[PDB]
């Protein structure tokens, strides 16, 4: 009910895509779920041109990758190639992203921007991402990070009311 | 009981670790990585504002102790290996880094070569520390240092590089993204040092003396290899010209001097007793020490310069012997410092406290008083 | 026929894609210029973007038809605009062709790598994603046993992956 999918934005495979409380999917998002599920938090404002494809077929006989997730708050940034990332909550992804197979996000996370976060990347939580390989750049603020999230939110909600069908 | 900081601050690179361990944990270059800067700033610099190389020490020192160490350095020692010679300005400032601001129990400001001769574990050695801004010598002889015997001529890492900028720029063929010479003006440091050291051949005694000899009225001019670059622009780069960079340093003429006379200068120097020992204990280290084939160039030219008439009549017939030492070229000052600090609680004494420095005023540097 | 070609991805022109060929969805296969050639088992992620170049001139012709080598992985959002390209080649996401290229057999291309405009990338050599042309890594990508072993992995994983997709409909 709460949320607010654009007309130009296509969900492929309906039953496995799932979009929780109070989302926000921009015009031209991809959430491609055919092959496996797509889950999404709440309050999480996937931007526009986002490519939300699935990990995996899931029918590997051993060692099958993690279709897909973000937890709740989740700032996902324009044309971001978000695929088989475990997105905890709260994770600011940067604009122009890449995330790699198996790649495990850490809550309070800030993505750069034009980053590849690669393979099986263990993201610490509290940390800023950098470098063109995948490094840590530097221990980020609880209060800062938390008060640009609540703005992001209260904002996307202001456009996710008009202008959209 | 507690294992002592070691540091060897450079303008190139920068060697740090613990005191006890064969070899340093990491070396990170000596620039830094600002937020909201088009180019990377390095952190040691000469003749500039106080407060500001301040701030830049702080900001280097806060970047290492995290990465290389992790631990605070408030718990025990720190060797800080300066080069002998660096200025007393620079000392004065990571002095005041170092107690001010961090707090530390003890420093050490002690020189570099008498460190890279604690490695070898003889008491007498012509040593040789060919970096990246300068190519110092300092004769030891039983210990202690002999000062007014010296040399150190600008023809270290930095004269190569820009003898590298220079020849490139006359001689040019990119790629297009065939032709198109001096398109660029310069280009940047981190990718010249990564070409001088995969693309530069050293040559030997008789290939530089026809060389030198080519360049004042091409023989042997291969090997040729391009180099690949970003932004789809690879340079076809030629082997007479990295063989003619190199020739640079053990050029003689119309200065009469280079990185081999350099030795023999400070020989000359040297008194009649001490001579010898010298002589026999040749140490080399630093950065452009390094290089591919570089030993013996330098020993052969040592020996052609001792065949010359001007230095038969004060050193004639000598053995000339260049001792190595367990650890790398360049990371032989590190070494040393690592050996004087872990083992030696007792030579902890020796050097400057927390509580020395607040009373009195700064570490004594060999001066007057 | 034989091919996997979605709906919702677009092609134009002249376009003889090869057998067991997947084309993904929303990807522009704009073969207008010339005639485009796919090979047998090539994978076309989405959003990608095959151009070609305008050729035929008399005195220094610019190009001719981009034909795409068998078992070339082709990632998604990568731009393939006029580059000839070898057999069991892996391109990364958002990569880019040059405008004339030769990429040989047993490649694999880094991620975000610009790939240069007249510049044949030699047999057997991974690319770093960041700045162009970098020589480094290249021994577990060998031309062959190392880097065909691998690139007959991954055609057989995009081959089940394509037909598991295709089953699901």
């Amino acid at each position: 009910s709460g949320n607010k999918v654009s007309r130009q934005s296509v969900l492929c495979g309906s039953q496995n895509i799932v979009l929780n409380g109070k989302t926000i999917v921009m015009n031209d998002c991809i959430i491609r779920g055919d092959l496996a599920n797509v889950r999404v938090g709440r309050h999480c404002v996937v931007k526009s041109r986002s490519v939300i494809r699935p990990p995996f077929k899931k029918f590997s006989k051993g060692v099958a990758f993690f279709p897909l997730h973000i937890g709740d708050h989740v700032f996902i940034e324009e044309d971001c190639v978000v695929n088989a990332a475990q997105i905890g909550s709260y994770v600011h992804v940067g604009k122009n992203c890449v995330i790699g197979r198996r790649c495990v996000l850490k809550d309070c996370c800030k993505i750069l921007d034009n980053t590849v976060l690669p393979p099986e990347t263990v993201v610490p939580p509290f940390t800023v991402f950098s470098g063109c390989p995948g490094l840590f750049s530097g221990e980020l603020p609880e209060c800062t990070q938390e008060l640009m999230i609540d703005v992001t939110k209260s904002y996307y909600q202001k456009f996710l009311p008009l202008t959209q069908v | 009981e507690k294992t002592a900081v070691v540091i060897d601050l450079g303008e190139a690179f920068t060697k740090c670790g613990f005191a006890g361990e064969t070899g340093p944990r990491c070396i990170i270059p000596s620039v830094i990585k600002k937020a909201g800067m088009p180019k990377p700033i390095k952190v040691v610099q000469y003749n500039i504002n106080t407060e500001e190389l301040y701030s830049y020490l702080k900001e280097f020192i806060h970047i290492l102790y995290f990465r290389h160490l992790l631990v605070n350095p408030r718990d025990r020692r720190v060797v800080v290996i300066e080069s002998v010679l660096c200025p007393s300005h620079f000392r004065e400032t990571l002095t005041r880094v170092l107690f001010k601001y961090f707090e530390v129990p003890s420093v050490l400001l002690a020189p570099s070569h008498l460190m890279a001769l604690l490695t070898l574990g003889i008491n007498s050695a012509m040593v040789l520390d060919c970096g990246y801004r300068e190519s110092l010598v300092l004769p030891i002889y039983e210990g202690i240092p002999v000062l007014n015997c010296w040399g150190a001529l600008p023809l270290g890492g930095k004269a190569l590089h820009k003898e590298l900028e220079t020849q490139l720029l006359e001689q040019c063929t990119v790629d297009t993204g065939q032709s198109l010479p001096s398109v660029m003006g310069s280009i940047p440091e981190g990718v010249l040092e990564d070409i001088k050291v995969r693309t530069c051949f050293v040559s030997d005694l008789t290939r530089g003396l026809k060389i030198q000899a080519a360049k004042f009225n091409r023989p042997s001019p291969p090997p040729n290899v391009d180099y690949p670059l970003d932004g789809e622009k690879i340079l076809h780069v030629l082997g007479s010209i990295r063989d003619s960079v190199v020739e640079i340093l053990f050029e003689q003429d119309n200065e009469e001097k280079s990185v081999a006379t350099l030795i023999l200068d400070s020989l000359m120097q040297c008194p009649i007793d001490t001579r010898k020992q010298l002589a026999e204990n040749l140490v080399i280290i630093g950065g452009t020490s390094m290089l591919p084939g570089f030993l013996h160039r330098l020993l052969a030219e040592i020996r052609y310069l001792v065949e010359k008439p001007k230095y038969k009549k004060t050193l004639g017939t000598k053995t000339f012997r260049i001792h190595t030492p367990p650890a790398k070229a360049n990371c032989v000052a590190w070494l040393g410092g690592a050996i004087f600090g872990a083992l030696q609680d007792i030579l902890g004494s020796r050097s400057v406290s927390k509580e020395y420095y607040n009373q009195t005023g700064r570490i004594p540097d060999w001066c007057s008083l | 026929p034989g091919a996997v070609v979605c709906v919702e991805s677009e092609i134009r022109g002249d376009v003889t894609i090869g057998p067991r060929t997947v084309i993904h969805p929303k990807a522009r296969i704009i073969a207008e210029a010339g005639p485009i050639v796919i090979g047998e088992g090539n994978l076309i992620e989405e959003q990608a973007l095959i151009i070609n170049a305008h050729p035929d001139n008399i005195t220094p012709d610019a190009e001719k038809p981009m034909i795409i080598g068998t078992n070339n992985v082709f990632e998604v959002g990568c731009y393939s605009q006029a580059m000839k390209m070898g057999d069991n080649n892996v391109i990364e996401s958002k990569a880019y062709v040059g405008r004339n290229v030769i990429l040989t057999s047993g490649c694999i291309i880094g991620a975000c790598c610009n790939l240069n405009t007249f510049e044949v990338i030699p047999e057997n050599t991974v690319i770093y994603g960041a700045d162009c042309l970098r020589r480094v890594q290249t021994e577990r990508p060998q031309p062959q046993t190392l880097q065909l072993d691998f690139l007959m992995k991954i055609l057989p994983n995009y081959h089940h992956l394509k037909k598991t997709m295709k089953g699901s409909s």
